[PDB]
């Protein structure tokens, strides 16, 4: 995937790997080398009006 | 279109995505029975409501206003004189005050 | 059986009327919508992401 | 086929989609109904003895002999008219459409416009077709001293009107 990755607040149970937002889209993800949430915010878009 | 009942005026209100309308309208309302006749026949003539309605409390017959109750005395500056009395159906027969007749009585 | 509404049987004569004596100043609500919400949607972004 | 239930779960919400969309087509049939008809909230009824200056409403006034409780003309208009898929019936039948319609006929035949405005008032049905004549701009005298005619007149193109429908296919 492209996106931003932050530091996240989100308490993942032990067995969870990634996470999945409101609409089932993958928002958050688990290092598999160290074990830390990271969020992935998507890299801005905008709509480019002249 | 403006509510229920005779609409008297309206205000705007900004809403989400919306407007409401307050809409202040006039209801009639606490009605009476009254006896009414189409025309008042008098001195062979039939005379109508100008703006009006005649009504009869039982004894008396007035003209009023056909959406609030304000009995008038009969005259001929609120009624209209068209035709004679072998006409109208329903027609009856009660005086018809006459504003000058006093004046030259006097 | 779902009720229309009250039975009112209005007495009609030939010679009688009916003259309101009195009035009530009745304010009613009336909601309409005006407007929706704007969407604009990346037609490429939707579909195919990144 | 069951399978191909289950390869059709593969597509999402597109069921729920068209049953939302036709639930809101349904409910909105039944608003339009409503707001047509369901104008009144009292039901008024007429007097037993149909009698209204010469007036002759029997084509609109529903027919008491009839089980559907319709007009003639309303009867005619009926008689006129004619795997995963259902029809729906309407909120209001016919026979309560028929009893707004007669609801809204007696309103205004015995009470002219009030009863749209506020509580219906009885007023003799002459007087009612001379408030109207004021309204286009019309004289009262003129309407009582042509009373018969007008009710002859009125009453001929009510009997025009049915042989009109009876008469024509389009
Ligand atoms: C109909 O209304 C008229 C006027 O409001 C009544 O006439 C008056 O009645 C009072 C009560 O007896 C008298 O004191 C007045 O002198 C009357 N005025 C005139 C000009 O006669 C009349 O009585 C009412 N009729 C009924 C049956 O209620
Ligand atoms: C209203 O008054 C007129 C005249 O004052 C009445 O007409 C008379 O009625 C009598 C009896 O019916 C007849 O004998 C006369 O020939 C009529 N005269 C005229 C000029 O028509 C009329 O009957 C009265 N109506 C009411 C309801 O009292
Ligand atoms: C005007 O008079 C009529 C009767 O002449 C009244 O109608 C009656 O009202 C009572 C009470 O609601 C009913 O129990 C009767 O069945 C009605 N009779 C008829 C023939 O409809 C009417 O209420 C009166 N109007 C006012 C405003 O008082
Ligand atoms: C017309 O109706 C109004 C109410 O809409 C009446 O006003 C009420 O009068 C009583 C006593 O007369 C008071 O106790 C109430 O507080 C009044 N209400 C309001 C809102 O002011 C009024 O009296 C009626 N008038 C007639 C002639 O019937
Ligand atoms: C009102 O109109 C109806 C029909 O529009 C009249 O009914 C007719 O009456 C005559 C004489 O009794 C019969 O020969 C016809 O066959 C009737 N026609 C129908 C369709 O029934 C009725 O007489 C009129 N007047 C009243 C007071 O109802
Ligand atoms: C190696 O991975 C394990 C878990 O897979 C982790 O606990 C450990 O810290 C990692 N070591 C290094 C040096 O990254
Ligand atoms: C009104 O009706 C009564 C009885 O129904 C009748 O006696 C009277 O003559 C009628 N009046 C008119 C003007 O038709």
């Amino acid at each position: 995937g492209t996106g931003v990755l932050t530091e996240s607040n989100k308490k993942f149970l032990p067995f969870q790997q990634f996470g999945r937002d409101i609409a089932d889209t993958t928002d958050a993800v688990r290092d598999p080398q160290t074990l830390e949430i990271l969020d992935i915010t998507p890299c801005s878009f905008g709509g480019v009006s002249v | 279109f403006c509510g229920k009942g005779y609409h008297l005026m309206s205000f705007p209100q900004s809403a989400p995505h919306g407007v409401v309308f307050l809409h202040v309208t006039y209801v009639p309302a606490q009605e009476k029975n009254f006896t009414t006749a189409p025309a008042i026949c008098h001195d062979g003539k039939a005379h109508f409501p100008r703006e009006g309605v005649f009504v009869s409390n039982g004894t008396h017959w007035f003209v009023t206003q056909r959406n609030f109750y304000e009995p008038q005395i009969i005259t001929t500056d609120n009624t209209f004189v068209s035709g004679n009395c072998d006409v109208v159906i329903g027609i009856v027969n009660n005086t018809v005050y006459d504003p000058l007749q006093p004046e030259l009585d006097s | 059986t779902m009720s229309l509404g009250a039975e009112n049987s209005v007495a009609y004569s030939n010679n009688s009327i009916a003259i309101p004596t009195n009035f009530t100043i009745s304010v009613t609500t009336e909601i309409l919508p005006v407007s929706m919400t704007k969407t604009s949607v990346d037609c490429t972004m939707y579909i195919c992401g990144d | 086929s069951t399978e191909c239930s289950n390869l059709l779960l593969q597509y999402g919400s597109f069921c729920t989609q068209l049953k939302r969309a036709l639930t809101g087509i349904a409910v909105e049939q039944d608003k339009n109904t409503q707001e047509v008809f369901a104008q009144v909230k009292q039901i008024y009824k007429t007097p037993p003895i149909k009698y209204f200056g010469g007036f002759n409403f029997s084509q609109i006034l529903p027919d008491p002999s009839k089980p559907s409780k319709r007009s003639p003309i309303e009867d005619l208009l009926f008689n006129k008219v004619t795997k995963g898929l259902t029809v729906l019936p309407p909120l209001l039948t016919d026979e309560m459409i028929a009893q707004y319609t007669s609801a809204l006929l007696a309103g205004t035949i015995t009470s002219g416009w009030t009863f749209g405005a506020g509580p219906a008032l009885q007023i003799p049905f002459p007087m009612q077709m001379a408030y109207r004549f004021n309204g286009i701009g019309v004289t009262q005298n003129v309407l009582y001293e042509n009373q018969k005619l007008i009710a002859n007149q009125f009453n001929s193109a009510i009997g025009k009107i049915q042989d009109s429908l009876s008469s024509t296919p389009s």
